C-alpha cells in the first residue's frame, strides 16, 4: 500500500482547522442544505429523470395493451 | 502620528519600571530616577483605556505544507493560566 509521508509532492499550500468541540456539527442544516439540494437536484434532473419516465411510459402502456388485448377483449364473435 | 500616539498612549509612568543590577546603591538609582525621570505623568490620564481584555484560545490547526523545505517544524500546545498562576511552578 501507500503511506502518509510517501503520496505525493505538495508546495505552498496553508490549511486551517477547527477543532471539532469548537464549531457545530449542523450549523445552518436547513438554511444552507436545502438551497444546496435543490441546486444538485437541478444540475442533474435532465441526465438522471428522462430515461426513467421513458420506462414510466412503457410501463403502464405496456401492462395496459396486456389486459386490453389478451383478457378483457374478447371482442366481436358475431353471429 | 501612529508612533506619536502610540508613544504617548503606551510609554507612560506607571508602566514602566527603572531596573538595575550591579555594583549600585539603590539611593544613586532612586537619585537618578528622580533626576532624570520625574515629568512624565505629571499628566496622567483621563478616561483613556488602557484596559487589556482576556485572549479567546483555540483548539485549532494551522498547517503550511512546503515540500521544498528538508524538515518539519512541529509546534503543539495547550491552554496555559498566565504569568499569575501557581501551577506554573
Amino acid at each position: 500500500g501507500r503511506q502518509f509521508g510517501h503520496l505525493t509532492r505538495v508546495r505552498h499550500v496553508i490549511t486551517y482547522s477547527l477543532s471539532p468541540f469548537e464549531q457545530r456539527a449542523f450549523p445552518h442544516y436547513f438554511s444552507k442544505g436545502i438551497p444546496n439540494v435543490l441546486r444538485r437536484t437541478r444540475a442533474c434532473i435532465l441526465r438522471v429523470a428522462p430515461p426513467f419516465v421513458a420506462f414510466y411510459l412503457v410501463y403502464t402502456w405496456g401492462t395496459q395493451e396486456f389486459e386490453k388485448s389478451k383478457r378483457k377483449n374478447p371482442a366481436a364473435y358475431e353471429n | 502620528a501612529d508612533l506619536t500616539e502610540y508613544l504617548s498612549r503606551h510609554y507612560k509612568a506607571p508602566r514602566m519600571v527603572l531596573a538595575a543590577a550591579g555594583g549600585l546603591e539603590h539611593r544613586q538609582l532612586l537619585d537618578l530616577a528622580q533626576k532624570h525621570f520625574s515629568g512624565l505623568s505629571g499628566t496622567y490620564d483621563e478616561d483613556a483605556v488602557p484596559t487589556l481584555s482576556p485572549c479567546r484560545f483555540t483548539g485549532s490547526q494551522i498547517c503550511h505544507r512546503e515540500d521544498g523545505l528538508p524538515l518539519a517544524h512541529v509546534a503543539i500546545a495547550v491552554e496555559g493560566p498566565g504569568w499569575a498562576h501557581p501551577d506554573n511552578v
